[PDB]
């Protein structure tokens, strides 16, 4: 309790839920109370990253009227959430960095939105929902361009190519990785290994090759996919539980950070192979971003409200 | 005025959105007991030891709300039938944990999803939580109308919607539930909540849920199309539905956000307002027999036991049955008596069975309308009935009618009767043993007497009733067979059910009864046209009767007698469901068996499957002679 400046609530919620570093090296979080008397959410800025979780020495704060399922960066001052609520909302930050307003809060959605990710350009945005649709977004229209129901399920990650604007990936647990790119008249395509295995529930780009992708399943096992072989390149049992997230590394050479419901943080190479491997949490592990200043520095954060700097080798 | 709820998935503050949803009209809410992403682990360390609260606190309700406004959500997260041990047994437990919360908090429903074909582990954990405790709470299971995978738009490359139709296939969401309440052996706790779609499927498909207990139909607020002036409305054939799930009486629920931000949300309620106050209003039939729906009486003993003063009041009330009865007499007088002889001739008449009189006044009021002279008896077994009948005929009637405290079939007569007016009807026609009384009374008829009524025919049809079918089973009793309860027919206003083909006739007796050797005894065979697929519960009797040439009176509802509430259809049962596909025949057999002393049905079924003779020997039920 150093400060906490104007607007910034006295209190942050106990389930951790998303870390993003912005380039110039601060430190993005979003939280969700899961439990208790209010089920609500809360957004947070860090420009020290060591500050946190210490809603004391924060730089901005906000309450939103639900909890964050998952958010991402727009850009450097945007911030996109999705909600429980079924909303998408867009927070466009102050211009002295110290207070979060809402800029749009559109009630689209029928269900929870689960996840959010910018496409390449910026200007616009892929959303999915529990309600098993899928949408496309303009950001400056505060509008839906394309609403998409080609899922069996809840939609669990969607995820936009590096560099194509058109093209991004998503995973249900109707067991279908969706390959997307919007300029075909069925923008759809199934994508998979041979046989359909266990529910797919993570997904990450290759951070120079937009034709490689990364898929974490339920059952712990992170495997690597080939888009123009349409084969399961290299796979490797990684978690004894569900893989809820996958981040490489900003390195020429990538690493691929992994995290899953069995606390633990797991780095490993390009072939799969296991680096690093962190038990410091006590509680599920719900998000991992790279430091932009030092490039062996990681960032976790949990529901065990700890928030997390490993060192990499 | 409807009964209807709001369905959310994210609730912020309980006390505030309670208000919220009260505000907009609704009689209750669906919501999370836990949060719905707040996953939860049992086994493995260190995330078991996750510091608690687990969820929020029952101190935020009044005991009253938590009773009558909160229907419980099971978490989405929650897979107990996953492919993958640790996910199934997380699941169990939390089912469980969520399922013993609600019964906690004393929660009058809960609502369990039913959204692929493999729930067998979720059944068997329900059934198991069924049968631990003691609580009465309803589980919901919510259903779609379509499933998921034959909605989606056809929009995947390399995967398209198999375009070419399948009659089975656009069923397969009935079959998850079927299997369902099979596996969790009926029990009375589990009913459906089908979620409505903006494709309502094929009109068959639809009708699949005729007939299973829904409690609840879901209406996602992105069905609702927009008119002129921008507010929420529903296509023809949705509105048809609606009026159906009125019928059947429902309670609604509305799911999803509001898609029409340019009003409220209570417009979406508004049109189900509308649409329920602008049905037909009840009928004559339907003001009297309003409470009656789906309750099974036991079999009436016509001669072994006596009808109570206010059982005779209630049908005296009957807006049809006793003038139809005036017009038989009526023309049957005419026919009897050339207009010469309108002062000279004298008819006989002879009410058997005059209860508390009505038929008797008929009598007299047909005779005086036919301009033609009468002399009645009034005959009754019922000796606190004749107490009614021989104040009325003091007060009253006069010498023109002499009260007889008898049986029919003892009834020593003094002299041959012109006409037997007699109303030993049953719902099954010949189930009050109409037949045998005037066959021991048409010895004082004349040679050329009328009987009135002078035939009747009854009529059966196959029906599909999951409900029906629980409430014969629930009436087992201690101190007897525990299968009696299927050997038996009931009297029942049918309600949810599903007729599964035509009435078709059973049995027919006439009257009088000339026959050389009198036999009442019967057997027959019927074949029904299934055109569905469905479960076999049981059959439904009706009955037709010829009063006087065309007059008649008639249960059957192709030619059902317009306000007549006096019989309700009777019900026979079978102790077990039998599985009918689209395009199979279902064979029944029916047979009418007597002896000195009583009158029994026995029955089967013969195709598709048979069933086990039912009541052999009239072990389980017979009606006295
Ligand atoms: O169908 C029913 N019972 C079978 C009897 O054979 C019906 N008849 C009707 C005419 C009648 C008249 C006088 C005395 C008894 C009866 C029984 C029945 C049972 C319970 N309620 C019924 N209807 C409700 C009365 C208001 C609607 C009909
Ligand atoms: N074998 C019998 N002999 C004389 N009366 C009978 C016999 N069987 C039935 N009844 C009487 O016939 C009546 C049948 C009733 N459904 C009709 C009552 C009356 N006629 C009415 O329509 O309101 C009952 O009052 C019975 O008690």
């Amino acid at each position: 309790e150093w400060n906490l400046p104007p607007n910034a609530p006295a209190c942050m919620e106990r389930q951790l839920e998303a870390a993003r570093y912005r380039s110039d090296g601060a430190l993005l979080l979003g939280a969700s109370s899961l439990s208790g008397r209010c089920w609500a959410g809360s957004l947070w800025l860090f420009k020290d990253p060591c500050a946190a979780p210490n809603e004391g020495f924060c730089s901005a704060g906000v309450q939103t009227e639900a909890g964050v399922a998952d958010l991402t960066w727009v850009g450097e001052r945007g911030i996109l959430v999705a909600s429980d609520s079924g909303a998408v909302e867009l927070w466009e930050l102050d211009e002295n960095e110290t207070l979060i307003v809402s800029k749009f809060c559109k009630y689209e959605h029928d269900d929870i939105v689960s996840t959010v990710s910018v496409l390449s350009s910026g200007t616009q945005a892929v959303s999915g929902s529990k309600d098993i649709c899928i949408k496309v977004w303009d950001l400056a229209q505060q509008v839906v361009l394309s609403s998409y129901r080609a899922h069996a399920a809840q939609v669990t990650c969607v995820a936009a190519s590096p560099h194509k604007d058109s093209v991004f990936l998503s995973c249900s647990e109707d067991n279908r990785i969706l390959l997307w790119d919007t300029r075909c008249p069925k923008p759809a395509s199934q994508i998979g290994c041979s046989a359909p295995g266990y529910l797919p529930t993570s997904l990450a780009w290759h951070p120079q090759q937009s034709e490689v992708f990364v898929f974490g399943d339920e059952n712990g096992t992170v495997s690597l996919v080939d888009t123009k072989s349409t084969s399961c390149v290299l796979s490797s049992a990684v978690h004894s539980q569900c893989v809820t997230g996958l981040v490489f590394s900003p390195h020429s050479v990538p690493f691929l950070a992994s995290l899953s419901e069995d606390c633990s943080l797991a780095v490993l190479d390009s072939s799969l192979s296991e680096l690093f491997r962190s038990q410091a949490h006590r509680d599920f592990v719900r998000d991992a971003t790279w430091s932009p200043l030092n490039h062996s520095l990681l960032t976790t954060v949990g529901w065990d409200h700890q928030v997390v700097h490993h060192v990499v080798p | 005025r409807v009964s209807s709820g709001r369905d959310l998935n994210c609730v912020p503050e309980i006390a505030d959105t309670l208000g919220a949803v009260a505000k907009q009209g609704f009689d209750f809410l669906c919501m999370p007991v836990f949060h719905p992403r707040f996953k939860r682990e049992f086994i493995q360390e260190p995330a078991k030891n996750r510091p608690g609260p687990q969820t929020r606190s029952d101190l935020l309700l009044s005991g009253r709300d938590w009773n009558t406004l909160i229907v419980g959500k099971l978490s989405p997260w929650i897979r107990p039938d996953s492919k993958v041990e640790k996910i199934r047994r997380n699941s169990e437990a939390a089912m469980l944990q969520e399922l013993n919360f609600g019964a906690y908090l004393g929660l009058p429903a809960f609502l369990l999803p039913l959204n692929q074909e493999d729930n067998t582990n979720l059944a068997r954990v329900l059934t198991n939580h069924i049968h631990t405790g003691h609580h009465s709470s309803m589980f919901w299971m919510r259903v779609p109308l379509v499933a998921p995978e034959d909605l989606r738009d056809d929009i995947i490359e390399n995967a398209p919607t198999t375009h070419t139709e399948e009659y089975s296939g656009e069923e397969k969401t009935w079959m998850w539930w079927h299997n369902f309440r099979t596996l969790c052996d009926y029990s009375k706790r589990i009913a459906v909540a089908l979620e409505i779609g903006a494709d309502l499927p094929s009109n068959h498909v639809i009708d699949r849920w005729l007939g299973e207990p829904i409690k609840a139909a879901i209406l996602p607020t992105s069905i609702f199309l927009t008119n002129k002036k921008g507010f929420p409305v529903l296509s023809k054939m949705h509105q048809r539905l609606i009026f159906r799930l009125l019928k059947l009486e429902v309670q609604f629920i509305i799911t999803g956000t509001n898609h029409h931000s340019e009003k409220e949300f209570c417009s979406y309620l508004q049109y189900l307002e509308y649409l329920s106050q602008n049905r037909p209003p009840p009928n004559a039939y339907e003001l009297f027999a309003k409470g009656y729906e789906d309750y099974l009486q036991s079999p009436l003993q016509p001669l072994m036991d006596n009808l109570e003063s206010q059982t005779y009041e209630v049908f005296e009330k009957d807006p049809i049955k006793y003038s139809q009865y005036q017009q038989a007499i009526y023309k049957c007088l005419l026919d009897r008596v050339p207009e010469e002889e309108k002062d000279t001739n004298v008819q006989v008449l002879m009410v058997l069975g005059a209860g508390r009189g009505p038929l008797v006044n008929a009598s007299l009021r047909a005779a005086k309308q036919a301009d033609r002279r009468i002399k009645l008896y009034a005959v009754e077994k019922n000796p606190n009935a004749v107490v009614t009948l021989e104040n009325w005929q003091f007060e009253e009637w006069g010498s023109q009618v002499t009260v007889v405290s008898s049986d029919m079939r003892e009834w020593v007569a003094p002299e041959k009767a012109d006409i037997i007016v007699s109303e030993l009807l049953g719902s099954f026609a010949d189930n009050e043993l109409s037949p045998e009384c005037l066959d021991g009374a048409q010895h004082f008829l004349k040679d050329d007497g009328v009987s009135i009524p002078g035939e009747y025919t009854s009529f059966l049809a196959p029906i599909s009733s999951s409900k029906l079918y629980n409430e014969v089973r629930a009436c087992r009793e201690k101190d007897r067979d525990p299968e009696a309860q299927f050997e038996m027919p009931y009297v029942v206003r049918l309600h949810n059910f599903h007729q599964l083909s035509a009435p078709q006739p059973c049995f027919t007796f006439s009257h009088p009864n000339r026959d050389p050797m009198i036999d009442n005894n019967r057997y027959c065979t019927l074949e029904f046209p299934v055109e569905v697929n469905t479960v076999l519960h049981g059959f439904a009797g009706y009955f037709e009767t010829v009063l006087y040439q065309d007059i008649t009176l008639s249960i059957r509802p192709e030619t059902h007698s317009p306000g007549m509430f006096s019989w309700f259809p009777i019900l026979f049962p079978i102790k077990q469901p039998i599985t009918v596909r689209e395009g199979q025949t279902i064979c029944v057999r029916f047979w009418r068996c007597s002896n000195s002393k009583k009158v029994w049905y026995e029955w089967a079924v013969t195709a598709p499957v048979c069933s086990a003779i039912h009541n052999p020997t009239g072990r389980s039920y017979t009606i006295g002679l």
